[PDB]
């Protein structure tokens, strides 16, 4: 149903300009938060864009402020991100998220497919495991730490949980610490307070192995996590 | 506020801009509750709940028939209260003075004129031509009344001295019925509504604006 | 003919429902009452810190 | 043959009336006149939700008593985030006319009906991102009036036919009637136990009917003219009726009479909308002369006042949690008050 | 003397206030409505002690520097009193005498339009002052006095007044003969509304301009307070004569 498309990437020349298309198909385009979020070839994934319903809202990250600008084609059900005079540091795969946000909503669900680009203060979350050996069936566990406490004055703490499958794009797990995102196996659980939470998993699956990132959204810039890694 | 907290401030005022739109789309059309009876004629006076449009002067009006004591409160903000009767029999006739009597001294429908229609007049020229009924036999004051075919002419005016005299009682001049005399194959009623309509609104302004 | 035949059958089942005492009733109405005075925020004036509306 | 049944219809109404009082020793006055008094209540407008353009005709509580949603002539049915006054969703409608509303439980699913003959259900929870309809229940041959969630796939609604019914919203058919009333049905109060609920009529009367059975089980009179609401006590072994009498009725199941009446020679208007606290002391009479009235559920004497309303008074609804108080009104604007 | 001031102020506040406590203040007539309210209330609140404490004292307090822009603020909060004067009863025109085609004529994005328009045109005329059109300021800041240079004279009376009132006169005589074609009530409402606007605007707008023009027919310096008080009179009666 849901599935959004991108188009562009390739190789670009440093200094260049390229223009990246997301194709939402299958929801309303238009009432979504869309983000642009990249992942380096061998690291975690850095948030890069994030414009919000209707385009009256626009922020971008310190690394891409001024060199990035994003725009969204309600009609077209299109999404467009111009980037002018691009670094060497600035080769990832971007993602196309949604994220709709209201009382209940679950921010970040949905993340579009990769588009590969080769190129020739911050809230800083801490993933002190960097690779998890487990067995199938046995209970495990991730920590993840913050630089400053995610508890709002309103009773909700903003910190995500992201599984990544080899080769396959983010989905979300856990959103605001406690809830459990559609879909998703009730094995997993999330707990923590202020600047420590625990993602618990119990009777480990197959195709569970992957990276888990934990993201954290009281404010802006996203930072994500190191993020751990499961492996058999 | 956080973010999450504030993408949904701009989801609400984005919301908050289509609903401006859409009553600011729907403050243009005027809403008529079309009444009356069963074979009163109401199916064909203009060429669940069920609902109609017409355009007339580029002005669209939504004309509302259901098929009454508690839903009719459901309609107090019509424009107007389109009434159909059958004038042609008359020992029904009583039955819809009985209603239009029942509709005028409603709780909920006290600031809302009613554009009468007494449809199929040409049955009731018929039927007085002929001669076999006579309204006298139902109406004991018709044979005192006299207009202010002629015979024709004097049933018509008695139907609508009457009715006009049921209006009357209490009107305190809040809401003023308009009578009108509509045939089968009467093609001006749009514009009668139009006219109706547009009399109803220029005295509401008046009154708004507390003049006369 | 069936219309009265179907209430006369409703009325006679309805007839047999027990009825207890009005006092108690009443009383355990009243005990209902009392025993959630705690838990009620609109009998009592609700703590500014502890009201979600501010 | 029909004068005997009559005859025999009287003498049974007769007998079960000789029963009520029989069960009717002591008042509720009485027995309460030796507890604690209310007291003096100001409860203010503690937010105040705008946007509607149109006249609010039905409202109900989430479970979660954060989430709310409104229904309106001008065909919206908005659900609001009561705690920011943010608006979560707007959904528009197939007919603009609707007199009720629902929110599932769950809060997957709301429910609205009116003129239309149709009770049209939406799925909040989509892939897609927005309201889309679920299902349209269709069977009534008059218009809903109140409409109650049981699960996600089992809904009671009241219709202006004279019967109610247990719909299967994953079917779409009606699994149970009830039938039995003479006149609209106005209201309807599912129990907290969510085996029996409650019906007000035009006919004055109140009638109990058992979900699982499909059957009256108990009718309560004592009106002088429509039913227009009605609401369960939070004990479940009693409820309240508002009346275009402008009087308030409380009922007890148990004890199959009418207990106490909240009336005041000063108001002649109608009642509304009526609902209760979580711990039953306080009933608060929505009226229709722009004001809503709190009366002391075992006093039976006016406690507060709620003004603010610059028209008519349609739907009032309580918190599960007993927090605020949701106050709708022609006037399209709906306060809450704590 | 501030006793009237705090009145018009109170009846002005209390006509923003009926102006958001009811939903019925949707259409564009209750915007015109508040618009005048505010502009009287602020002209209030912003003109009136200073008014007064200048007449009782009888010399410049704030300065010069200061007392300049007290002539600019009351002659903007002035235009804009009248100039909502005459959108309220061209609004009431259009309403009247095309009855069923209101909304789809006066219509939002337009409203709104003739309503900026209006405050546009007030800070135009009043920012002449400042913009050096005014009389060479004394030397004594003790003593503060309005400005009757000629081409700001006549601007600034032209496009504050006799515009405003050649449209509203034609306005309300086009809906006193539909009215009257519609059918004594209406006549006193709409009589008394021009009166009231007229015997208070018209003598100031009347013995401005001929001392500006004529100095030998120049009045006395009584009559031309209580000229430049009726300004304010009339902003205070306002909300009280035109909600009614
Ligand atoms: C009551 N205040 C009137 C104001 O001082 C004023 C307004 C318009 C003018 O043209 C003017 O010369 C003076």
């Amino acid at each position: 149903d849901v599935q959004l498309v991108e188009s562009g990437g390739g190789l670009v020349q440093p200094g260049g300009s390229r223009k990246l298309s997301c194709s939402a198909s299958g929801f309303a385009f238009s009432s979504f938060g869309m983000h642009w979020v990249r992942q380096a070839p061998e690291k975690g994934l850095e948030w890069v864009a994030y414009i919000s319903s209707g385009s009256g809202t626009i922020y971008y990250a310190d690394t891409v402020k001024g060199r990035f600008t994003i725009s969204r084609d309600d009609p077209k059900n299109t999404l467009f991100l111009q980037m002018t005079s691009l670094r060497s540091e600035d080769t990832a795969m971007y993602y196309c998220v949604r994220s709709i946000y209201y009382y209940g909503s679950s921010p970040f669900d949905f993340w579009g497919q990769g588009t590969t680009l080769t190129v020739s203060s911050d809230i800083v979350m801490t993933q002190a495991t960097s690779s998890v050996p487990v067995t199938p069936g046995e209970s495990v566990s991730i920590s993840c730490r913050s630089s400053k406490s995610l508890l709002h004055s309103n009773g909700n703490t903003y910190l995500y949980w992201f599984l990544q499958r080899p080769g396959q794009s983010p989905q979300l797990l856990i959103y605001r610490m406690s809830n459990l995102a559609s879909g998703v196996p009730d094995r997993f659980s999330g707990s923590g307070s202020g600047t420590a939470f625990t993602l618990t998993i119990s009777r480990l699956e197959a195709e569970d192995v992957g990276v888990y990132y934990c993201m954290q959204h009281l404010e802006y810039p996203l930072t994500f996590g190191a993020g751990t890694k499961l492996e058999l | 506020v956080s973010a999450e907290d504030k993408a949904a401030a701009e989801r609400s005022k984005m919301i908050d801009k289509n609903l401006r739109e859409d009553g600011e789309k729907a403050r243009r059309t005027l809403r008529l509750l079309l009444l009356g009876a069963d074979n009163s004629g109401k199916s064909t006076i203009v060429k669940g709940i069920f609902e109609t449009k017409f355009q007339v002067d580029k002005v669209n009006f939504h004309m509302f028939d259901v098929g009454r004591r508690k839903w009719i409160q459901c309609f107090n903000d019509v424009t107007a209260i389109i009434f159909v009767v059958d004038s042609s029999d008359y020992n029904r006739l009583q039955e819809a003075l009985n209603d239009f009597k029942s509709i005028w001294n409603n709780r909920w429908l006290r600031t809302i004129s009613v554009i009468l229609f007494l449809n199929k007049q040409d049955l009731l020229a018929e039927k007085v031509l002929a001669g076999k009924s006579k309204i006298e036999d139902y109406f004991p004051e018709f044979a005192r009344y006299t207009t202010p075919d002629p015979r024709v002419t004097r049933a018509k005016y008695f139907i609508r001295k009457e009715f006009v005299d049921i209006s009357t009682a209490s009107g305190d001049g809040r809401h003023i019925c308009y009578p009108h005399f509509t045939c089968a194959v009467d093609t001006e009623n749009a514009r009668r509504i139009f006219n109706d309509c547009k009399d109803i609104i220029l005295q509401m302004n008046l009154r708004e604006y507390n003049l006369v | 003919i069936a219309q009265a035949r179907k209430l006369v059958e409703q009325l006679k089942m309805e007839a047999n429902i027990d009825r207890i005492k009005v006092s108690k009733a009443a009383a355990d109405l009243m005990a209902y009452c009392e025993a959630h005075a705690k838990e009620d925020p609109l009998l009592t004036p609700v703590p500014a810190s502890e009201n979600p509306f501010r | 043959e029909l004068d005997q049944l009559r005859q025999e219809a009287e003498q049974l109404k007769n007998q079960i009336r000789d029963a009520r009082k029989a069960c009717a020793d002591a008042t509720l006055s009485q027995i309460t006149n030796n507890i604690d008094p209310v007291g003096r209540i100001q409860m203010r407008t503690r937010r105040t939700l705008r946007g509607h353009l149109a006249k609010i005709y039905a409202m109900h509580w989430g479970t979660d008593s954060r989430l709310l949603v409104s229904a309106s002539q001008d065909g919206k049915l908005i659900i609001w985030d009561s705690y920011t006054t943010n608006k979560v969703h707007a959904i528009p409608l197939r007919s603009s006319w609707v007199m009720t509303c629902a929110y599932a439980p769950s809060g997957n699913y709301v429910a609205c009906g009116g003129l239309d003959n149709i009770c049209s259900i939406y799925n909040l929870k989509t892939r897609e991102g927005n309201v889309r309809v679920s299902r349209e229940l269709a069977g009534h041959t008059g218009y809903l009036s109140c409409c109650r969630f049981l699960d996600d796939n089992q809904i009671v609604t009241s219709s202006g036919d004279t019967t109610c019914a247990l719909w299967d919203i994953e079917t779409g058919q009606q699994t149970t009637t009830f039938t039995g009333h003479t006149g609209d049905v106005m209201s309807l109060s599912l129990a907290p136990d969510t085996r029996l609920f409650v019906s007000g009529a035009c006919d004055a009367s109140a009638k109990l009917w058992d979900v699982r059975e499909g059957m009256c089980r108990q009718t309560f009179t004592g009106h002088e003219s429509d039913i227009n609401a009605i609401c369960f006590f939070p004990n479940g072994n009693a409820f309240a009726t508002g009346s275009d009498d402008a009087t308030c009725r409380l009922f007890d199941l148990r004890a199959d009479q009418e207990l106490m009446t909240y009336s005041h020679d000063n108001i002649i208007c109608g009642i509304t909308s009526v609902s209760f606290s979580k711990s039953g002391r306080l009933l608060l009479a929505g009226y229709d002369d722009f004001n809503c009235n709190v009366w002391d559920a075992l006093k039976a004497d006016r406690a507060g006042v709620l003004a603010g309303h610059d028209n008519r008074v349609s739907c009032l609804g309580v918190t599960d949690d007993g927090m605020a108080v949701a106050t709708g009104s022609w006037d399209s604007f709906l306060k809450i008050w704590n | 003397l501030g006793g009237l001031i705090l009145f018009g102020v109170l009846g002005n506040i209390l006509v923003i206030l009926s102006v958001a406590c009811h939903r019925h203040l949707h259409s564009v007539t209750h915007y015109y409505i508040v618009n005048l309210a505010v502009a009287d209330l602020l002209l209030t609140s912003t003109v009136l002690p200073f008014s007064a404490i200048f007449e009782v004292l009888g010399y410049w307090a704030f300065g010069r520097v200061f007392c300049n822009i007290w002539a600019a603020v009351d002659v903007l909060c002035c235009t804009a009193s009248i100039m909502g004067l005459c959108i309220i009863s061209i609004d009431r025109y259009i309403g009247v005498s095309y009855p069923l085609r209101y909304p789809t004529i006066v219509t939002q994005r337009r409203g709104l339009m003739a309503l900026l328009c209006v405050w546009a045109l007030s800070l135009v005329i009043s920012i002449g002052p400042l913009f050096g059109w005014r009389q060479p300021a004394p030397e004594d800041e003790t003593i503060c006095q309005i400005n009757e240079e000629p081409g700001y004279v006549l601007f600034s009376a032209l496009g504050s007044f006799y515009l405003p009132l050649a449209i509203i006169l034609v306005m309300y005589c086009r809906v006193y003969v539909v009215a009257k074609r519609e059918s004594k009530k209406a006549a006193k409402t709409l009589g008394i509304v021009v009166g009231c606007f007229v015997l208070c605007w018209l003598p100031f707008f009347l013995v401005m301009p001929i001392g500006s023009f004529f100095p030998d027919f120049k009045p006395s310096e009584t009559v031309f307070k209580i000229v430049f008080w009726l300004g304010y009179l009339n902003s205070c009666i306002n909300p009280i004569i035109y909600p009614c």
